[PDB]
């Protein structure tokens, strides 16, 4: 859909306009969930190699957590960028096509007739 | 013949090794503390204090308010000669009908 | 809602870090603390629901289901710790993890503000239940049972998903609070007819509707005791909750779409109750009684009056407590005679008198003895269905005859008559067993003192 | 009275060449274990 | 001793533990540096200082 | 691991260490052939590593603390009960034979791993190529069923095809009467219950099936009981062999790399010993399987991977 | 095989697919497919037995036929457009021939008949390459030519792949044929959403590649190619049964798992375009896939099948197999649904 939008400047994971956007906080709950997924990967890595699950290889568990948080931070940056691009294109298209988006006359319910259906 | 299988283990009686068993565990100290946890946090905490909590809910879904407010409105409109309730929920001056 | 979701999740490290002799005690203790905490959901208002966030809310429909759900977990742990005593320790912790995970999915099934998140938690409940039945059920048929439970649900629920996404494309939202104000009338058409079926048939399977009920006397029978407790007490009520939410969007087409299903329920409660008169398996009898009781909840939701919704939510809470207690009583006899045949162990009041008193009280609540909330829900549904059509009292009243007849027959067969001579392993009732019965029966009887908290959003 | 686990009769239903043997697929034997056929 | 054969993981691979902790510390300091540079660029482009 | 594709790429070729003395030699004979010292004598003249004959507890000797495990965890079978009750109901005979074939498969993998990693030759006693001569000798005595022979042939068909035969096969001619004389002089009260027809079947499948089929793929040396007493003549015969048969000639670094990758992965070696053929002598049902597995995990040094057991004194686990 | 030669050949498989993904000229697309097929033939003949030669011959014949049909579509495009740009095609006959050729390369039904045979004939690692990496190049070509793809053709191929891949896996006890029919059904789901939203095509492709790589890595880690050898896993590695349980429940698309993520989003994109019957029947047909996944979970994790005595020897030895990315893939194939809006990174 938006593939011609990111085709004049291809293969940019985060373009330069993405820096206009606020980055995800480090206490982002999505980023905390990705760190939790890294911790679960570290536990499964101890489990399949028959290491003691919570205790063995704390350096390896911490590199799992760190690597998932590291990749996931940039994935969340790109996610928020693409939804911001989606809304920017939507609003610029509505602003440039007023004949397709008229302001509908809102009626109050004193004029609005709705059919009544009795439950009896 | 058929394969190598463990036979059926006989069904254990918890009262044989522990005639004071509460049926929670075969270790008697664990059994007694499981009983105390179930009875204190189930009956002494949730049932008693929970029934006391439900008994003193602050006017659950404004029923009591609704009686008292009704006792206002009746008293306003018995005295002013108004009917106690209109058939119209909404003022007919603020309704447009579809003309015909 | 996150003050309940996070302790329910903290039960997972609590069960996996506990000492091996402490995993029942600790999870029972802290699940009882969560259940005590669940009464803060009774901050309900006469006009507004208790709306926590964009994701979660709780009105007077979801609140008793939440309190019952959070209450059922300690009782399931007590019911299950004896027959899993010889189990491997990690499999025991995995069993407790499946129960905790099922509680976690249920409490945000009932509080899900948005309907597709309701769908995802609603279908997420399948996986721990399927695992509990097929892994810790006792017999061969559990595997076949796990298929029926899986595939009557999904075949009903995958058209719901599409339907909900269609509403997402039509209304722009699936927030139930937005849909309270943006609901448009659903006229008579074929498109809206299959819209109605896609919105309703997943919950019809969950209730179960008669004719769609066949998964239940396999799934509740072949399950272990905690599986049967949560299946009868909570998971049937996902269907009733989902109907009470979804029939907002289905007016006025419901006024003639309900006619076949109402027939299927009104005759179905005559059939399944009659089936209970000739059941040889006691646990199957309790399962068919659940189908018969949920038929009234189906009729009450489809006729959609205030009295019928109040009766249906009271009957859902009451049936949850009563059916869970009846499965626990049948399990207490199964853990002695190792057969679910009801005619096998007879005369048990001569041997086990206090457990016979629990059988008596659970039978009296099953036959809706006044003033139990069983009778409150039963009676209010009967009032509303009499107003719907005066002839229904025939099929209502005849049901209350048969409901009495199978309730006492169950009580006469197992408790009365002469004891079976060759059965000599009838142990005296453990403190855990009588405790389990009392933790079902005492809240059930105390709710008769103040039933307004289980009468739902339009009390 | 212990939990039923699958017997040899239950497990042999999952060791055929297909799952549902018809008249046509009844001469099918399962493939070799190391997937190596003799060179003939 | 206990084992009849010396296991591969009887002693910790100190090169691999050092590479693990160094790579993880490098990724954390690079992540915090990236985040501080990004909030500074956001505040500069939108005028919030 | 220690050896892999990277070490092969970074220069470790096994033909650099494959010298002239790098010979896999299997010594064979009947139950009291006296080959057991002869093998050791060859291994102390040619400088080879001697492996004793793989019994029920060979895998126990290679894993853990090296001490034999209780018989319910390794084997689930008895040689002495085979000697007492050969036609027994519980299926000890083929269960013993299948466990011994898996033990000899593990031993042959260990021998090839030592030969391909160090270049030192190995002297074995009754490898996997000669294990079947007990199987048929049981089947000709009615000790096992035809279905047991079919299971054995399936497991052998998909396991022995992955390996190279020995270089030298030494056989010791000892007649059944001298075997029984040495059994009666041994004094083992179970082993003195061996019939004559079983020993004669062992000798018949030796001389009529095993040695003819090993004469093509390797070099069979065959000695009587008295000329095997001189180890110097046997070592003189081995040192003057002209190796011109069998698939050891067409082994480059790639094929021997693949073979060394096979024989260091012991679960891949032992993969097809547990094929899902539900034979009543070897099928263990799920309750006994679960119970014996969970009892095996509670053994010391057996709960975790080998460097990860605090109960046997493993340190630095939080950095491993 | 020489490890250096293996690395060069795998880099050539990757190079052929990458050339398909980066090229703007149709001849270089065709060259990337030729290079990929030529390099992947030795990966299928890695173990040198007649089943691998039969699988490689069947694979060669189907992929060569698809390559000739692809070149004829390219040549007809050059007739009616005078150019070679990898974009929309300028003739419906060339569009039909290229869609047929790409469906043959994907093994979509009714060109599906090579996928269970070739997957069964080859080792688990090469079937991992066949079911995951070899889908990437034809899906990228389908991505770029979607303004010219006939709707009725691609939806016929989609529903025919979903139905045939659902019914095909019901009869199977071999794990590689189960993964092959599962592949056929999932490619039907990918092409069904392609003309509506190809971002959901990429999402379904990525989640499928993660889950299929997880299942092949579990099968390689346990050395299991049959249902009945996979049923021994509980008595050898009980964690692996939990992992195959959660991954197979995820491949069935059961929420709250990650494999519920594609089909839901696909239905979410097919009802916006007023197609209601088609994602409904697609989702109901996927219950067939879930049924044979549940069959495998019953035999492996939810029950304990009988084992053998020699299993007690394998209790004494740890898994030395490099189970590369298996905990990461197991986590991503199961716990990714709370991060469902991450899909916008594929836009
Ligand atoms: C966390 C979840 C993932 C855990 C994975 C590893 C589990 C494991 O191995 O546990 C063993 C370990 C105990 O084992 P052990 O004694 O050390 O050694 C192994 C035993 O010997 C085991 O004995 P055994 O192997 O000899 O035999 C018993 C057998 C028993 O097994 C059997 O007999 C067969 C199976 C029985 C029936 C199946 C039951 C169901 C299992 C699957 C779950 C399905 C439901 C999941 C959701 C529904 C969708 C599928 O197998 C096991 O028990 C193997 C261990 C695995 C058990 C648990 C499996 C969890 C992994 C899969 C679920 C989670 C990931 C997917 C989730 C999907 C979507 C939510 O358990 C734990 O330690 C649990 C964790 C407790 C501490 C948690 C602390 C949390 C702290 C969080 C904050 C810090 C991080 C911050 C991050 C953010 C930074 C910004
Ligand atoms: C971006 C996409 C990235 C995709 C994954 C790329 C790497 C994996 C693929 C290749 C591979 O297998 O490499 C080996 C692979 C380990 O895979 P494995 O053999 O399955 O792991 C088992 C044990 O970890 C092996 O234990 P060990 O005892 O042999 O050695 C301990 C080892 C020692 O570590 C080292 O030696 C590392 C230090 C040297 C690095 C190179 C220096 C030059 O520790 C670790 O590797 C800890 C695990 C690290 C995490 C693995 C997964 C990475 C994250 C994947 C993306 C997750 C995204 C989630 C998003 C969710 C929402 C959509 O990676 C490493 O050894 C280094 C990982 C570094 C991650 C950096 C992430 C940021 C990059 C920018
Ligand atoms: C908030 C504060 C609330 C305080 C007041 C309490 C409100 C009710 C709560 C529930 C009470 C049930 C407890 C007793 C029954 C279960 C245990 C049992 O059988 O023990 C036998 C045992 C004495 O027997 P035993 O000789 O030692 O051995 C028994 C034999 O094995 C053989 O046994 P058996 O067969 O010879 O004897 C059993 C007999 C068997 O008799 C029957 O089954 C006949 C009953 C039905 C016909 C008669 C009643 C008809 C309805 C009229 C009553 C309700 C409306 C009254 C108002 C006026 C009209 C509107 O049952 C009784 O005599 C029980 C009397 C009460 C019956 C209640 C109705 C049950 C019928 C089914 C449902 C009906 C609708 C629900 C009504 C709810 C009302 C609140 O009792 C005890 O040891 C009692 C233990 C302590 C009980 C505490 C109760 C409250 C617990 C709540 C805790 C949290 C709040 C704190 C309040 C604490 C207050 C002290
Ligand atoms: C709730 C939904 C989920 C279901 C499962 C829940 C299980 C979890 C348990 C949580 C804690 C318990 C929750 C429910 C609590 C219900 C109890 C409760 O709150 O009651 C409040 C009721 C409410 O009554 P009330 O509304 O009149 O209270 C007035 C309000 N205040 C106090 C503020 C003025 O409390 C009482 O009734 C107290 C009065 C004394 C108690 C009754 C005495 C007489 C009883 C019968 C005596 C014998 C009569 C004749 C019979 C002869 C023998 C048969
Ligand atoms: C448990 C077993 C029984 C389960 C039953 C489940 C429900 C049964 C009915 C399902 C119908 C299909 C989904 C309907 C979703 C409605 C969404 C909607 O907007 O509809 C209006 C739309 C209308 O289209 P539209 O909304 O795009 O059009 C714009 C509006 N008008 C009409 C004014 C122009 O309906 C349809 O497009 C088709 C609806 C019928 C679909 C018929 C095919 C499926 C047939 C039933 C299959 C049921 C399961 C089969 C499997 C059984 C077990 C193996
Ligand atoms: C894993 C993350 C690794 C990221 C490394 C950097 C990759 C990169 O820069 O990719 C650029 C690409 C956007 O490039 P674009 O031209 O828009 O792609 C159109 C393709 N249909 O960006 C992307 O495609 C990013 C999303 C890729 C996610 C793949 C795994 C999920
Ligand atoms: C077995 C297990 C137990 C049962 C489980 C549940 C299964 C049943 C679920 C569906 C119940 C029946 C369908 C709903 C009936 C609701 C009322 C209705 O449709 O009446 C029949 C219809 C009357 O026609 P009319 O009202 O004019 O409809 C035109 C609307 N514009 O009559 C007709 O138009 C004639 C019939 C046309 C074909 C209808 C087929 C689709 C509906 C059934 C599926
Ligand atoms: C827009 C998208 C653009 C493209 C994005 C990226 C797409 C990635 C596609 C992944 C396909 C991976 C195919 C496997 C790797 C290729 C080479 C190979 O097969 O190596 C495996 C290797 C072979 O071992 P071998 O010795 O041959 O085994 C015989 C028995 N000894 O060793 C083994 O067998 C070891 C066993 C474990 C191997 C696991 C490998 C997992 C690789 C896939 C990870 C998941 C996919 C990537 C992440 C999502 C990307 C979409
Ligand atoms: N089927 C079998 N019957 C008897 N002995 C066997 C069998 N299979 C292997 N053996 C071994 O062969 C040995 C006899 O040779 P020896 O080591 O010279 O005493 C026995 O002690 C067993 O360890």
């Amino acid at each position: 859909m938006m593939t011609g939008r990111q085709a004049r400047a291809p293969l940019q994971f985060l373009p330069d306009e993405a820096r206009s956007l606020p980055p995800p906080k480090l206490t982002d709950p999505r980023l905390a969930y990705i760190g939790f997924l890294g911790y679960c990967s570290g536990l499964i890595d101890n489990a399949i190699r028959r290491r003691p699950v919570l205790s063995a290889g704390l350096h390896r568990q911490f590199l799992y957590i760190t690597s998932f948080v590291f990749v996931g931070y940039y994935l969340l940056k790109r996610q928020d960028y693409m939804y911001a691009v989606r809304d920017h294109d939507m609003f610029s298209y509505i602003k440039s096509h007023p004949e397709d988006f008229p302001e509908k006359d809102k009626k109050t319910y004193r004029e609005v007739f709705e059919e009544f259906h009795p439950v009896r | 013949l058929r394969w190598q299988e463990d036979p059926e283990p006989e069904d254990e009686n918890l009262y044989e090794k522990n005639p004071d068993s509460h049926g929670y565990d075969k270790d008697p100290a664990v059994d007694v503390w499981n009983m105390r946890v179930v009875f204190f946090f189930g009956f002494s905490i949730v049932l008693v204090l929970g029934s006391t909590f439900v008994a003193y809910l602050p006017d659950y879904r404004m029923q009591e308010w609704a009686r008292r407010e009704a006792e206002r409105l009746v008293k306003y409109r018995e005295a002013h000669g108004l009917p106690l309730m209109e058939s119209n929920c909404f003022d007919p001056s603020k309704i447009q009908l579809p003309e015909d | 809602m996150l003050k309940y979701i996070i302790p329910t999740m903290m039960l997972m490290p609590l069960t996996w870090l506990s000492k091996n002799s402490m995993i029942w005690i600790n999870t029972t203790l802290h699940s009882l603390l969560i259940s005590l905490t669940s009464l803060l959901l009774l901050n309900q208002f006469g006009d507004n629901s208790l709306n926590f966030s964009l994701t979660f809310f709780s009105d007077s429909l979801s609140t008793p289901l939440l309190i019952l759900t959070m209450w059922l977990l300690p009782l399931m742990l007590m019911a299950s710790q004896h027959h899993l005593s010889k189990e491997n320790l990690a499999r025991k912790k995995l069993f407790i993890s499946m129960l905790i995970l099922l509680q976690l999915f249920l409490i945000m099934t009932f509080t899900a503000t948005e309907l597709i998140f309701f769908y995802i938690m609603f279908e997420a409940t399948l996986v721990p239940t399927l695992i509990i039945i097929t892994r810790w059920g006792n017999q061969t048929e559990r595997l076949n049972a796990g298929l029926y439970f899986l595939f009557y649900t999904l075949a009903g629920s995958l058209p719901l998903l599409v339907a909900l996404i269609y509403i997402q494309n039509t209304m722009g939202s699936l927030n139930f609070l937005i849909l309270q104000y943006w609901v448009q009338p659903m006229p008579n058409s074929w498109s809206n007819t299959f819209m109605w079926l896609a919105c309703m048939m997943a919950f019809m399977v969950k209730m179960p509707l008669y004719g769609l009920h066949l998964w239940l006397p396999k799934a509740h029978v072949e399950a272990p005791i905690a599986g049967s407790m949560v299946l009868a007490a909570i998971l049937l009520k996902l269907g009733g909750y989902g109907m009470m939410r979804i029939t907002l969007l289905l007016n006025p087409i419901t006024d003639f779409m309900a006619y076949p299903f109402i027939m299927l329920s009104l005759w179905g409660m005559i059939m399944t109750s009659s089936i209970c008169l000739r059941q040889t398996d006691l646990k199957s009898l309790i399962a068919y009684s659940s189908v018969s009781h949920m038929a009234l909840v189906i009729v009450a939701i489809l006729i959609q009056t205030p009295w019928s919704y109040m009766g249906a939510t009271a009957l859902m809470i009451a049936h949850g407590l009563t059916s869970s207690m009846l499965f626990c009583l049948a399990n207490s006899n199964y853990e002695r005679v190792h057969s679910r045949t009801m005619i096998l162990a007879r005369g048990l009041q001569t041997l086990l008198p206090l457990m016979a008193a629990w059988w008596l009280l659970a039978s009296l609540t099953n036959l809706a003895l006044p003033p139990s909330i069983n009778l409150i829900g039963e009676l209010f549904v009967v009032m509303s269905t009499f107003s719907w059509s005066n002839i229904t009292i025939i099929l209502m009243g005849l049901n209350m005859v048969i409901t009495a007849l199978y309730s006492l027959y169950m009580l006469i067969t197992t408790q009365r008559g002469k004891h079976t001579h060759h059965i000599n392993n009838i142990l005296p009732s453990f403190t855990r067993e009588n405790a389990l019965m009392s933790l079902h029966m005492l809240p059930l009887l105390l709710l008769s003192l103040n039933p307004k908290i289980i009468l739902g959003p339009l009390y | 009275a212990r939990q039923w686990q699958p017997d040899v009769e239950w497990a042999e239903q999952y060791g055929g060449a297909v799952m549902y043997p018809t008249k046509e697929t009844a001469h099918w034997k399962p493939p070799p274990w190391n997937d190596v056929d003799p060179p003939k | 001793k206990f084992y009849i054969q010396e296991p591969p993981h009887g002693s910790p691979n100190w090169l691999k533990v050092g590479l693990t902790l160094g790579t993880s510390a490098f990724l954390w300091i690079y992540l915090i540096k990236q985040h501080n540079e990004d909030v500074l660029e956001y505040k500069r482009r939108n005028g919030l200082e | 691991l220690q050896y892999g594709p990277l070490a092969y790429i970074l220069g470790e070729k096994t033909t650099k260490k494959m010298t002239e003395n790098s010979k896999l030699i299997t010594v064979d004979g009947n139950i009291c052939s006296g080959k057991s010292k002869l093998a050791k004598e060859v291994a102390e003249k040619l400088g080879l590593k001697h492996f004793p004959e793989a019994g029920i507890h060979y895998a126990d000797s290679t894993t853990g603390d090296g001490k034999p495990l209780p018989v319910r965890f390794s084997g689930n079978c008895s040689l002495e009960k085979f000697y007492d009750d050969p036609k027994s109901n519980d299926g000890n005979s083929y269960r013993l034979q299948a466990w011994l074939y898996a033990s000899r498969l593990l031993q042959y993998a260990d021998a090839l791993e030592h030969l391909l990693s160090t270049g030192q030759g190995v002297v074995l006693e009754r490898s996997i190529y000669s294990d079947f001569v007990f199987l048929e000798a049981m089947y000709r005595q009615g000790f096992i069923r035809k279905q047991c022979v079919d299971h054995y042939n399936q497991v052998k068909k998909v396991t022995v095809c992955e390996y190279l035969p020995p270089h030298v096969v030494i056989y010791v001619d000892v007649p059944v009467s001298e075997v029984q004389s040495r059994i009666q002089k041994k004094g083992n009260p179970h082993e003195m219950k061996i019939t004559s027809a079983y020993l004669q079947d062992i000798e018949n499948v030796y001389k009529g099936t095993f040695l003819p089929e090993m004469s093509e793929k390797c070099e069979v040396l065959q000695y009587s009981a008295w000329e095997a007493e001189d180890a110097e003549k046997v070592v003189e015969d081995i040192q003057y062999l002209k190796y011109d048969k069998g698939p050891w000639l067409d082994q480059d670094d790639r094929k021997l790399h693949n073979l060394r990758m096979l024989v260091q992965d012991k679960l891949e070696v032992l993969n097809y010993t547990s094929i899902p053929v539900f034979l009543p002598e070897v099928t263990i049902g799920a309750h006994q399987s679960d119970r014996v597995f969970q009892e095996f995990t509670e053994l010391p040094g057996r709960k975790y991977r080998a460097g990860y057991n605090e109960d046997v004194g493993d340190k630095w686990i939080w950095l491993k | 095989m020489n490890p250096i030669i293996l690395i060069i050949i795998l880099m050539t498989v990757m190079l052929g697919t990458i050339i398909v993904m980066i090229s703007t000229h149709w001849l270089l697309i065709w060259i990337g497919f030729e290079m990929n097929m030529l390099a992947i033939i030795p990966i299928m003949m890695k173990k040198h037995n007649p089943r691998a030669t039969e699988a490689s011959t069947k694979y060669f014949l189907t992929q060569s036929t698809a390559s000739m049909l692809l070149m004829m579509a390219i040549i007809i495009n050059l007739m009616f457009s005078g150019q070679w740009t990898v974009m929309k095609l300028f003739n419906p006959m060339a569009s039909m021939l290229m869609t047929m050729a790409l469906a043959m390369k994907l093994g979509m039904a009714p060109f599906h008949f090579w996928v269970p045979e070739v997957t069964q004939g080859i080792p688990l690692s090469s079937g991992l390459i066949l079911l995951t990496w070899q889908k990437l190049a034809p899906m990228s070509v389908l991505y770029q030519i979607l303004p010219s793809i006939n709707l009725d053709l691609i939806l016929t191929l989609s529903i025919l792949s979903i139905t045939i891949g659902g019914w095909g896996g019901l009869n199977q006890t071999q794990l590689r044929k189960i993964m092959a029919y599962s592949s056929i059904a999932h490619m039907g789901w990918m092409t069904a959403v392609l003309l509506y939203n190809p971002t959901m095509t990429l999402l379904n492709l990525i989640i499928y590649i993660i889950m299929t790589s997880t299942m092949f890595t579990l099968f390689m880690a346990n050395s299991t190619t049959t249902t009945l050898s996979l049923s021994h896993t509980w008595n050898k590695a009980p964690i692996m049964t939990i992992l195959v349980l959660i991954t197979l429940l995820s491949m069935g698309g059961l929420p709250p798992l990650s494999g519920f993520m594609p089909k839901w989003m696909i239905i979410q994109e097919m009802t916006k375009n007023d197609s209601i019957i088609l994602p409904t029947l697609m989702a109901i047909t996927a219950l067939l896939n879930l049924y044979f996944y549940m069959r495998l979970t019953y035999s492996t994790a939810l029950t304990m099948f009988p084992s053998t005595n020699n299993m007690k020897m394998k209790w004494q030895f740890p898994t030395t197999k490099r189970m590369t990315l298996l905990p990461t893939m197991t986590v991503l194939s199961t716990m990714l649904l709370p991060l469902t809006p991450i899909l916008s990174i594929l836009e």
